[PDB]
């Protein structure tokens, strides 16, 4: 009744191998007392990175140490406790005079790979599932804090974006706005991991067309939907001219952080938003440079 | 007994007298999708043998001037054997791989490769061409192999799936990586799950006389092939 | 269930009523192509006069398979045999039954 | 897509032609996330 | 032509596999729906006019 | 309950509602091989879902003078679907299949059709071509029904797996047949283990003004689909 | 651990369906009383064919009938019981004067399809796996019993097949030889179901060369390697000549006879050995023809 075959094979396992287990660790690893050691066939030292693995040699293998209680923690090199801190992210601009943004509204698309402080940390890994905490600091190109109303509107993908100033889209009778006054401390906002994917993808190595991927159309490669949360609105609650001249600058902090396969950090300058691209006419190196490798 | 090797896949079999162990991408082995971390409600197809098994592509010449290499999984293998066709009749792919960069020579040679895997491999350059972003069979060739043309120092790059062919030592290098993405399944017509990176950190060299023609081969082998939303033909 | 505009192309204002039916008329050939058109709920196809459809438009993303029924209106005496597909994504329109 | 499997076979006395109504809905394993105002209509002039 | 929703499932339609939907549908309910403000009036007192 | 019907392999689902039941060739079901009728030593491929599905290929038109045409099913779906290429990458094949001979008509029209399954399906004419001993798609056409173009009486075709689409009572005949050889795999790429043979005993008739365009097509399924001796890819 | 499709799978078995049992059957089926009935909702005799099934109606539903005891045995309806009778299937000539077999010797090919009477029956069946026992009548063309000595030697394919009627072939260290008298009674003969194949094939719907089945190459069609049995070899046992005109017949028994798929009779002139080919030019009816189907 069974060709054995169907018996055996494993095919349709879908619990991984694994065989390496996450234990508890708060404290360093502590030093233990370490005597002298002279015999063949121990090579503690001797390694072969060959194989691609982190020589495993100790300090006592190495010298005689002595014992030492390690009570330094690491609970701040977590993720949490690294990631969990505002920074600078967004920027919109509504001044009175200029070409920018007139009529007094603006359209902000959801991406903050437009900072660097913010986007080196983050491009560490290449998968992360999280929560954000958004916090809004408007103000003049001054510092002039203004007796000025304005209607921040989120706008997902999909959603009717606003046109104008008074566009019909900031009923938002579905949407989530915010209302607040220069006056009034920033706004603060929680925000849950939203996404077809299980987690936020900072490199995607492919198209999301599908199509030809003609030269022209090479302005896909890397762009990834799972990361488009729409776009971010936002504008002065009146009929009339604004008044005052505005500068929004929006900061988040990461709550409940999941990050995964860890990459090389940044090496070059930034130059496109969601693009790799870097300065190939002048490269620099990784870091300072000396006159001679014998030589301090 | 952990120089000598031999790997059994399908109706293929690979050797080795100079092997310096086998790494498994971040301890993990190739398995297949729970019936929670799926969404595609139709029983896929697991070929198996008839896919996983192993296939040798392409072959590169080391110089005394080379740059380095590098190649785009998912794709790579489509177009070829019958992988390539249920990756090209199906929709949702799903699969493990078993990598195996083979490159011999005398102990009178002298020479390291770097030999690691890259997930979610961008490029830069402003945008590079599809023949740049997915060079399937024969590969493409770096430019900048300091920068990986990524704008990323390749001096952190041991921190991923890695392993060294110091010809001095051994003679090939093997790594097993399973399924990765935010996805149980996705086409690899158009999205590559990860990339192959081969560069010459040590200049290869030897005095002359010496045969000069030294080849670099790559042999893949997936593993645990899974493909869903059967339909038309498709390439790319 | 609600009705799925597929022949949404008449727009007269006095033939806005077909654009709820369907046109199916007696060949000859072999392997005729009847009708065509999107998968996706929530887009501006013919899935915007499913009341399904319409509540989308409230929603950002979704999940789950669909369900869609014909019925033949034509006479009693009408027979015959068709074949109705779908082209998982990644797939372009069939040109061959 | 919708294709002709054989032909619409009719006797000596019935429309040559017919018409096919289609009817949309979701599965019960359908779920819908998030939310938004809708997109596929909007109001041009203000209510009186 | 009887007014009722086809109770046909994908199992009898095709050799489906298994999937465990969590899914929630909580976000589809009628106050997680309605619940959220939005604008019904606006009045207007001008100087002039 | 006897004349309704669905079947549902794969991803494809047949409908009917004059069907006239299901006969299974020679009381049989199709299963895979044991492993003692076997002597290919190496696990094989079974697919399943991604060829065991329905396969709508060629039509043909009906008319009052038409003679008769047949296939032969080991070819026939060959360079088609996921099947096509295991039949032509791998070298033994095994499988058994689902057909369903559909030809609808009015209650004002009058016609019966004979479908019937013959083993080892040899023609003879003095030696005919590979375009009339393999006519894959589109099959071929009878020129001499009466014999079959074998020398053979076609009125004694009813002791094989047959089964009759009168127009006045069904519009559709559907016959499930098990792998049949002297051996256990055998390549279908030069041998047909059978046949599939459609002829007209009753001359189609209708009194004028009646659609007069009569098709009638032809699905099959592959069943229990298995594979052996994966090699380079071949066509003939 | 288990994806539940691979345990569901039902994939593998080497078990057939069947769904029909064969059950035993000596005496033909006894005839049981039958009184009349009237009733509706029982159409015994209502039927439809277009099914693909034999009626199953009995006798009893349709007429009164009475009882009967079927002592009539079925057991000369049997395989063995209808298969194992002689029958002439070979016939070499080795002439004195002549262009056909000259030297003294003759190299027959083994196959049967060279005779109606046999290959008539035979040909019923699609596969057949069973023995035989062969007879050779050895005589001269008027039927004179000639005191001559012969050697008949089997050549199995692959073996070294005799050129001259003294070829080192006629050794056969290895292969089976039978020698004779023209005095003594027929060679009796036991031969065991030879093939690579489970089971002889009648009709082979392919080729056996795998290549390009170009126009000149279409004498390969229906041609199966498991039919190939070799050869047969016949020649006196001399180094002069016969002395005497020659002509063998070789007649054939099969023993433990297993046929499996039935096909239709044959309708018309065999033409070519192993080659269902007919006369095309002038097609004649299965059977005989009448003036009017209404009258005898
Ligand atoms: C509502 C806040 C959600 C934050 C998600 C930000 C993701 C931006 C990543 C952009 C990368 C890209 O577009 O390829
Ligand atoms: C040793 C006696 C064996 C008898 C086997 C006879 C088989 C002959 C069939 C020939 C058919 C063919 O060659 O295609
Ligand atoms: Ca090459
Ligand atoms: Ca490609
Ligand atoms: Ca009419
Ligand atoms: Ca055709
Ligand atoms: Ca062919």
């Amino acid at each position: 009744d069974r060709v054995a075959d169907v018996i055996e094979s494993s095919i349709g396992d879908s619990v991984s191998r694994a065989l390496t287990q996450a234990l508890p660790a708060p404290t360093g690893q502590n030093t233990q007392v370490s005597s002298h050691r002279l015999d063949t066939g121990e090579v503690p030292a001797l390694q072969a990175a060959e194989i691609g693995a982190s020589s495993n040699t100790s300090d006592e293998s190495m010298i005689e140490t002595r014992c030492v209680l390690n009570s330094h923690s690491t609970a701040e090199t977590t993720l949490d406790s690294f990631f969990s801190r505002a920074g600078l992210v967004g920027e919109i601009d509504l001044p009175l005079e200029g070409t920018t943004n007139p009529n007094g509204y603006a359209n902000w698309d959801i991406d903050i790979t437009g900072y660097a402080q913010m986007r080196r940390k983050v491009e560490l890994f290449t998968y992360m599932r999280f929560d954000a905490e958004f916090t809004f600091v408007a103000c003049t190109p001054t510092g002039q804090v203004v007796p000025q109303l304005l209607q921040y509107m989120f706008v997902p993908p999909g959603a009717p974006k606003p046109e104008s100033r008074e566009s019909l889209a900031w009923q938002t009778a579905t949407n989530p706005s915010v209302f607040v006054k220069l006056t009034d401390p920033p706004a603060q906002v929680s925000v849950p991991f939203m996404s077809p994917a299980s987690a936020y993808q900072w490199f995607y190595d492919g198209y999301p067309t599908f199509g030809e991927h003609k030269q022209e159309k090479d302005l896909e490669y890397g762009a990834c939907p799972n990361n488009m949360m729409g776009t971010f609105s936002v504008r002065n609650v009146g009929s009339s001219k604004s008044k005052y001249p505005l500068v929004v600058r929006i900061y988040m902090r990461m709550k409940h952080v999941r990050a995964w396969i860890p990459r090389p950090m940044r090496n070059q300058n930034y130059l496109f938003k969601a693009n790799p691209n870097y300065a190939g006419n002048s490269i620099k190196p990784t870091g300072t440079s000396r006159t001679a490798i014998t030589t301090l | 007994s952990d120089r000598v090797a031999q790997l059994t896949i399908g109706n293929s079999t690979i050797t080795t007298q100079e092997a310096a162990n086998i790494i498994v991408g971040y301890g993990e082995w190739p398995s297949y999708c729970s019936d929670d971390d799926a969404t595609a409600v139709d029983k896929p197809t697991r070929p198996d043998v008839s896919v996983n098994r192993f296939y040798t592509l392409d072959t590169k010449l080391w110089e005394k001037s080379s740059k380095g290499w590098y190649w785009k999984f998912p794709d790579v293998l489509t177009e070829t054997g019958v992988f390539g066709q249920n990756a090209q009749f199906h929709y949702l792919y799903r699969s493990g791989f078993c990598i195996h960069v083979q490159c011999n020579a005398s102990k009178f040679h002298q020479g390291a490769l770097l030999v690691a895997i890259l997930p979610e491999y961008v490029i830069g350059t402003s945008h590079p061409p599809y023949k740049q972003t997915q060079p399937g069979a024969d590969g493409f060739e770096l430019q900048h192999p300091y920068v990986l043309d990524a704008g990323i120092p390749i001096s952190q790059l041991t921190v991923c799936p890695h392993q060294w062919i110091n010809l001095r030592t051994n003679n090939c290098a093997t790594i097993i990586v399973p399924y990765m993405n935010t996805l149980p399944f996705d086409s690899a017509l158009n999205h590559c799950n990860f990339g192959l990176l081969v560069v010459p950190i040590s200049p290869l060299d030897f005095d002359q006389g010496a045969t000069p023609v030294i080849p670099i081969t790559i042999t893949l082998a997936p593993m645990c092939s899974e493909f869903a939303g059967l339909r038309q033909a498709v390439t790319q | 269930e609600t009705i799925l505009e597929v022949n949404n192309v008449p727009t007269n204002a006095t033939s806005l009523m077909e654009r709820l039916r369907f046109p199916v008329s007696a060949q000859a050939g072999k392997g005729e192509l009847c009708a065509v058109f999107r998968a996706d709920p929530g887009r501006d196809g013919p899935w915007q006069s499913t009341m399904l459809g319409q509540l989308c438009g409230y929603y950002t993303q979704w999940s789950g398979s669909l369900e869609v029924t014909f019925m033949f209106t034509g006479s009693f005496m009408a027979t015959g045999k068709m074949l109705i597909a779908y082209t998982p994504p990644g797939g372009p329109l069939p040109k061959d039954r | 897509s919708i294709w002709y499997q054989t032909n619409y076979v009719v006797p000596i006395g019935a429309p040559n032609t017919a018409y096919i109504i289609a009817l949309a809905a979701a599965q019960k394993n359908f779920t819908m996330k998030l939310c938004k105002d809708t997109s596929h209509i909007l109001q041009t002039a203000s209510i009186q």
